[PDB]
């Protein structure tokens, strides 16, 4: 809906001013990390079944009191929808590291999620920690810090990055919360 | 009325002339979707008998409208071609549509607003986003009602989602285009007993669907869940906040307080001499007409009138940014404080007698009508 | 859940009609087979600690290989999750038996299991080893009556053929 | 029509699988009651004549007003169509009996009486005064079974409460 | 839409006449397999997922034009229709040894089945050899001759139940033909 | 859809013309019978209800074949489609009273009116005389020659509306045969 | 708003999937392209003040009966709206270089042009004769480059084929 080419343009709308040389090298330098920010949404997606499979078995080892009956991931029919509710949440945060601003996530999965977990009898500070996992995972796939799985890259500086993914999964944090 | 065999009707697409009728009933959406495991099955033309067939679609189409035996013949017109199968249940329900029995009870008792809100609730099943609504609300418009239920029927939406051959449904399917899209049409739809005659004003998903953010409130939401999805708690918890809200529902409390426009008002021992906080924020509402001898004149105290914080928002955002250049010339001052005020001496006009003068000092600039 | 009464219930309230002479017809066959099903759910419920464990060793003779390191069973815990990952099925077998029909086996059980154990990788053909490993050893002298053991094996297959 | 077969086999159709061990249960309720029901259609068949002579007049033993000219009964041979018009609701009731659902009384005797009993100005009170005339006239040991005397009054009142 | 029970009372609407004893007797007999006709029913649903993927494999292995590319059960797409698309034979042949009559799938299923393969390119020969195993193999259950599962039963005869599913399996094989 | 006055006006449509003197005398001709008109089809619609039972039951009388079963009108369901069916004829016949020309029936009832009567199993030389009856009471009632009930009007000629009510009757006929 | 980046998450949104490789291939094409339109863009910031004056008044040389009285133009200050009313404009398409697609041109611009331009009486004719002069003044050694310079025109041609 917006991304970061189109971010700065109603920033200017506001001011109805032309967008200029003020502005435009700081949109050039989201070009000069353009195959930087690329390669990174491909690491997320290569390994992202195997990211929510775990992160969701990581936050049950913890707490195992929703495998515990009248607990919320107790049958069959609820872990099939929280593997699946996991996975929209990474299929959100890579449309915003790729769309570069948190505008896709924040009105289509973001806007109602709260109210939906709280009417359906979601607990909300697990749901915290179920994506938290995903948040140190996906840190250590762009850093290519992995323990169990190394992908091959050019060298250099991703850390940007690495603080841009961490600022989206506070946001599914706070909007949660 | 046409043929025995019709897969469409009005010619709006190119492809529905060469286009057969569905041999069979499409299947279901194929995400997990964990709610409908919970809820009934689908009733479909070719599973069922024209006894239920009728009822769900008395009780998704037309809502709750009660229908007697002497109500809706145009319904029983657009029935009776059904079982002789000269139109399919996609097209019955154009038919009870276009038809006055769905006008009589939706269209004209209803608002233009809330008119398209329950098209999405009867033929879709759900509830629209505001884009939605301003590409449908031209329609009414300009084109009027018949084009504007040509708009679901003819859709892309309904085709993957009912096809020709099953009846309009909830259908709940789990991964949405927003999530705001899931709880918006469980709102939307509430289970049985429920009609939506009584509720001339809706009032409260016509404040959720206007802006894009206030998605709705959360026991407005796990009211029509389904069940062993909303039990332990619902048995006194969220339960006296279910009955609070179904006296706000019914009879439509107007979320002018609560929901949308929201006000820090100060508290009411901050002011204690404008008092009495019934009035407080009221104002004389005159009008005058002056028209011949037959003009009648205002007066109806107003109510509680709210700074309406959009007209403070334009106002005071897009303008008032004469920000600009404030050194103003410090002349080493003494200009015991505050600087050029005249005196400003204003005589109030001088009917000869019981009317007097008084002055006030003020600071004065130049208007901008002034330079020139 | 969906028993041979929420059936003929609902397919009278979806019609919008009373109970008629062939609704109140189907639960007298409720009494003719809970004297049947109601001595194998109490059968069940008085041996399901044997029927676990000298029935969910079978499916680790059957498939040795998911004991290997970088699979499904690794350490001891998860053996330990994999026999409690056994015994709600044959507590839900238990649960349809004394409801009469697939009810609370569907969306307890059944309904969500190719997306959980496709996901985790968890092998449903190991899962229905050890359903088929009790399955085929019923017998009428020693287990129950000779029309119990037509049922209990009824409502077995049923979940082999949900998961495979 | 709609019997106790094809509730349970539109049930399993509309969910959109197999006849699961409820749908079996419900047609173990047909073997005992098909015993109950079928003497109940002979004993009617060997008696239809009777039982319409001896109760299509007790209608008119309670409304002689509609014998005046111009009502429902001008001439004699519109009272040789009144019982032509209620020895099929008593075929009705023996196709019902034999079924064992209510599937036959439906699209055949109840759905559209109301529009052709407004229109041609039949009162529908005095076809059920010869319904209940038959009705409360069951008895134990001259009639039929204990229990057949149940369920053929138990089709009767259906009959009455769909017309009234 | 019409089982064997009510299958004699529209041959009887049609002289309208009262059933009576001389063929009550006929509708009787029905009744004296009834829990012969339960179990058979029974022994079918039992093992029908093995019942439907050794019918359509056994169509594949005497047939492999079929998974030579431009076959009709090529790809994986439509391997998982052939694999539904006999399921739902299987699924109203159940019906209607439950129902006593070739009525309920005669509609459902058959009516418009045979301009349906035509139009979307399905071999209707090789329809007739899918079914043809199935007819072989529910005549294997109910007279309980299968050789790889044994299943127990009260003795007797059930051949009267076999001649009824094997007319039922060419009512299919009349259609698609 | 068309009405007398505009029936005028796409005949001079297709030679593009401006409507004049030579023909509006004949459309002032149909307004100077317009009161005529207009008590004619009130007399239509008051006796209605009487009107479809009579001519219906008229039918059955003389043709005792449907009451047999196996006939088109035997069982309870189909007498209350006849009597519904034929109601429709009557509700369309009085638009064209109003409109005075066979154009609002014409696309809306007869159009496919045939064809659904042949695939159903109607009757069609009963639907004749079912609609024949109907013609004739249809000039009872706005001719006053009615000997059951006489209404009161005021005095003249309305054998003009009286051949338009017939040739309204027979263009159904025609359209069903 | 609509660009290259929202078009490939949407659809893949609609879809329901992660982005694959075909929406990765998308955005290195921005490698490519945002060397060209984002001097584009600063050659249409630096220059608006003068492509307004001298193009708003182009439309006037061709249209001079408006500035009658009765007509769109009546005072100097209608026109002093006029040159504002073609300035949204030219920035609309300046923050259509900067986006890449047709983002902010069609919903800020188009959608709604046919409800106020014929309630209001305004001729899209002068609108499209003032975009139009702007288009064929473009060369490549004076403004832009060469590869600016098709693309600068293809969002002003696009805003004279929904406008006419
Ligand atoms: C800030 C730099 C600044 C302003 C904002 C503006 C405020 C201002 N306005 C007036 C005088 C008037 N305002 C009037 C109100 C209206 N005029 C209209 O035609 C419309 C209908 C209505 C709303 C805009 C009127 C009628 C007047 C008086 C006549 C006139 O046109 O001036 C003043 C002057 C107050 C005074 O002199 O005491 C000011 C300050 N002017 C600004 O400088
Ligand atoms: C950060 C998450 C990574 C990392 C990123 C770098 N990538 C660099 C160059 C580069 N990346 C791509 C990927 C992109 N191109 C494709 O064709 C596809 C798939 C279709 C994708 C996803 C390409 C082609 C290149 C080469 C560009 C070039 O060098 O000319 C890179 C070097 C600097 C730069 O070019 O930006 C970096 C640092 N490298 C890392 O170490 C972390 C883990
Ligand atoms: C102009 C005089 C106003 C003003 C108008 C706006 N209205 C906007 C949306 C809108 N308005 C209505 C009410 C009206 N439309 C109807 O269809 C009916 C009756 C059935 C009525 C009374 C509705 C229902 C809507 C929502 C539908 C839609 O948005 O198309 C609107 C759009 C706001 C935006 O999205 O930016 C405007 C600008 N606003 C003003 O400032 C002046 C005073
Ligand atoms: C605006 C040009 C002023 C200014 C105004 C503020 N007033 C604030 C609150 C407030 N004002 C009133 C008086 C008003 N309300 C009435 O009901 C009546 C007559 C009966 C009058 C004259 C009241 C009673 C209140 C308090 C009640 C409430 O706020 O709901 C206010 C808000 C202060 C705050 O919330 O921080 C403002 C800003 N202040 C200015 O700077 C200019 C001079
Ligand atoms: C002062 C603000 C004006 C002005 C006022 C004058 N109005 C005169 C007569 C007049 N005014 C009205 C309209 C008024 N009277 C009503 O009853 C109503 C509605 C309820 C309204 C709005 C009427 C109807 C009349 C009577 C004659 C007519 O129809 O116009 C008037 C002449 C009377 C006098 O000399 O006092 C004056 C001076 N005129 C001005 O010059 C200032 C700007
Ligand atoms: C106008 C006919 C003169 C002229 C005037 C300018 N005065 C400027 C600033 C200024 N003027 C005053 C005096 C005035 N303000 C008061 O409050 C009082 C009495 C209480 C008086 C008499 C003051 C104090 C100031 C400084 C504060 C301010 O900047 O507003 C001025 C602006 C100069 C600048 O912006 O740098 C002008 C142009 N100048 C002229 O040429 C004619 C003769
Ligand atoms: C002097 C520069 C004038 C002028 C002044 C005179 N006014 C006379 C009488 C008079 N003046 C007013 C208006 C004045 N009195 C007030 O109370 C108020 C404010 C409320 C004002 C503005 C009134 C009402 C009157 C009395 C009217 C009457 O009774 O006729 C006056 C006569 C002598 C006196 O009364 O002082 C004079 C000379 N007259 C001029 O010719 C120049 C222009
Ligand atoms: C019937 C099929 C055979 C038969 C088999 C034998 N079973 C033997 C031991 C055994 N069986 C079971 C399962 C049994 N217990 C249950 O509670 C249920 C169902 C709920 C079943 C089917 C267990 C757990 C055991 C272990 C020891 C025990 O508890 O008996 C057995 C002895 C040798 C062996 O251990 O394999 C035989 C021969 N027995 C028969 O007589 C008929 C032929
Ligand atoms: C059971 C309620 C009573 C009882 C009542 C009596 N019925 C008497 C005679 C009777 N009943 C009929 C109709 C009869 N035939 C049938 O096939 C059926 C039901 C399917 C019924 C109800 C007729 C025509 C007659 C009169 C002559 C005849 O028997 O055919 C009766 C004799 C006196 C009378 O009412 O005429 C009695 C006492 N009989 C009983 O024993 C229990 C108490
Ligand atoms: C024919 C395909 C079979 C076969 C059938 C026989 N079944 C006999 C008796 C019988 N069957 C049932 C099964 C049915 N009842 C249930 O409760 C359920 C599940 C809920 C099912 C599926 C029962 C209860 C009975 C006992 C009835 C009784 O004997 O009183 C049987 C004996 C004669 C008869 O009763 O009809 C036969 C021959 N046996 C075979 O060998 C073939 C394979
Ligand atoms: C012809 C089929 C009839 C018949 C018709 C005549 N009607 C004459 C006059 C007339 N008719 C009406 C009826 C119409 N007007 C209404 O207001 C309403 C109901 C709301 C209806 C249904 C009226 C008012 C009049 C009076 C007009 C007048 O005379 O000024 C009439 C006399 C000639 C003429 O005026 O056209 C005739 C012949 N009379 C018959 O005998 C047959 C049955
Ligand atoms: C009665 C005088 C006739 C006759 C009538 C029957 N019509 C039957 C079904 C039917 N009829 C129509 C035509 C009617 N319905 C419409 O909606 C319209 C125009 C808008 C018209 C003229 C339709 C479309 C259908 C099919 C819909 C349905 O079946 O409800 C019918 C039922 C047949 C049956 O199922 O047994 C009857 C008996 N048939 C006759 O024999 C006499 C001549
Ligand atoms: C390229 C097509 C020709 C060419 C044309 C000339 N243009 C002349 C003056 C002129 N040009 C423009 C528009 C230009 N400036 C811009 O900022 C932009 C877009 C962002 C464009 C297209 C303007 C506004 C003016 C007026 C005066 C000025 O600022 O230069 C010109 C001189 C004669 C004249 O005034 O028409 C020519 C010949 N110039 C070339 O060399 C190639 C052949
Ligand atoms: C065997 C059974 C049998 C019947 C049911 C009737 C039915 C019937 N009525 C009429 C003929 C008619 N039917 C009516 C109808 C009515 N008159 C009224 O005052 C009422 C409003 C309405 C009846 C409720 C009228 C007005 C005529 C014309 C002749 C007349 O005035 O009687 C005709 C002949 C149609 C014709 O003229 O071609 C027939 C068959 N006749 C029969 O032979």
């Amino acid at each position: 809906m917006l991304d970061a080419f189109s971010r700065v343009v109603v920033n200017s709308d506001a001011k109805a001013a032309y967008v200029g040389g003020s502005d435009l090298q700081a949109l050039k330098s989201f070009i000069a990390d353009g195959n930087k920010r690329l390669d990174a949404v491909n690491s997320i997606v290569s390994n992202a079944s195997c990211m929510v499979s775990d992160a969701v078995s990581g936050m049950i080892c913890e707490n195992p009191g929703l495998i515990s009956p009248g607990g919320n991931c107790y049958t069959n029919r609820r872990m099939a929808a929280c593997l699946r509710d996991g996975e929209i949440i990474l299929r959100y945060v890579s449309y915003a590291l790729l769309a570069g601003d948190a505008s896709v996530l924040e009105d289509r999965c973001l806007n109602g999620l709260k109210e939906t977990y709280i009417a359906l009898g979601v607990p909300t500070n697990s749901s915290i920690r179920a994506v938290s996992i995903m948040k140190a995972q996906a840190v250590a796939f762009i850093t290519n810090t992995a323990t169990e799985r190394k992908m091959s890259f050019a060298a250099g500086d991703c850390t940007s990055l690495a603080s841009e993914v961490a600022s989206y999964f506070d946001r599914v944090g706070a909007a949660i919360s | 009325l046409t043929l025995p065999g019709t897969a469409e009707t009005n010619l709006a697409v190119p492809s529905n002339a060469v286009r057969k009728v569905q041999p069979y009933p499409i299947a279901k959406p194929p995400s997990y979707s964990s709610v409908d495991s919970l809820r009934p099955a689908r009733v479909s033309r070719m599973d069922a008998d024209w006894a239920t067939i009728y009822e769900q679609v008395r009780r998704q189409v037309m809502g709750n409208a009660y229908v007697m035996e002497g109500e809706a013949p145009d319904i029983d017109v657009a029935f009776s071609q059904l079982k002789g199968g000269n139109l399919t249940v996609r097209e019955f329900v154009r038919a009870v549509g276009k038809s006055a029995s769905y006008r009589t009870r939706f269209m004209e008792a209803k608002s233009s607003y809330n008119f398209v809100l329950l098209n999405f609730k009867h033929f879709l099943g759900r509830a629209p986003t505001q884009e939605e609504v301003s590409t449908h609300i031209q329609i009414l418009a300009t084109s009027g009602l018949e084009a504007e239920i040509d708009s679901y029927i003819d859709s892309d939406e309904y085709k993957a989602l009912f096809g020709d051959h099953v009846v309009p449904y909830v259908v709940y399917r789990g991964t949405y285009l927003s999530s705001e899209r899931f709880n918006r049409m469980v709102k939307a739809n509430p289970g049985g007993a429920t009609s939506d005659k009584a509720k001339s004003n809706l009032n409260m998903i016509a404040t959720v669907a206007a802006d894009l953010p206030t998605d709705a409130i959360d026991v407005m939401r796990g009211l029509p869940s389904p069940i062993t999805s909303e039990t332990l708690a619902f048995g006194t918890a969220y339960y006296w906040a279910k009955v609070e809200k179904e006296a706000s529902e019914g009879r439509s409390a107007s979320p002018i307080g609560e929901k949308i426009g929201k006000f820090d008002h100060a508290p009411i021992s901050t002011y204690t001499s404008l008092c009495s906080y019934d009035k407080v924020n009221k104002a004389p509402q005159i009008s005058v007409t002056n028209v011949g001898s037959d003009e009648h004149s205002y007066v109806s105290v107003t109510s509680k009138y709210i700074a309406p914080d959009m007209a403070a928002a334009a106002q005071m955002l897009a303008d008032c940014q004469k920000y600009k250049a404030g050194g103003n010339a410090p002349t080493g001052k003494w200009m015991k404080y505050y600087p050029g005020t005249t005196v400003n001496m204003a005589p109030y006009i001088s009917l000869n007698d019981t009317g007097s003068d008084s002055s006030r000092t003020v600071s004065v600039t130049l208007d901008k009508v002034k330079i020139s | 859940m969906k028993s041979v009464i929420t059936t003929v219930v609902s397919a009278a309230d979806a019609a919008g009609r009373f109970p008629s002479n062939s609704d109140l017809e189907s639960i007298q066959g409720n009494i003719q087979r809970s004297a049947a099903r109601l001595e194998a759910a109490e059968k069940l419920a008085g041996n399901h600690e044997a029927v676990v464990k000298e029935a969910g060793d079978a499916c680790f003779a059957k498939y040795a290989y998911l004991k290997n390191p970088g699979e499904a069973g690794e350490n001891q815990e998860k053996i330990n999750k994999c026999y409690r990952d056994v015994d709600h099925y044959m507590r839900l077998v238990n649960y349809c038996l004394v409801v009469g029909g697939t009810g609370p086996l569907d969306e307890w059980g059944i309904a969500g299991a190719r997306e959980v154990y496709r996901t985790l990788n968890l092998p449903t053909s190991a899962y229905v080893a050890s359903i088929a490993y009790t399955r085929d050893r019923l017998c009428v002298p020693r287990d129950m009556s000779a029309q119990a053991g037509v049922e209990f094996s009824a409502y077995l297959d049923y979940l082999i053929n949900a998961l495979s």
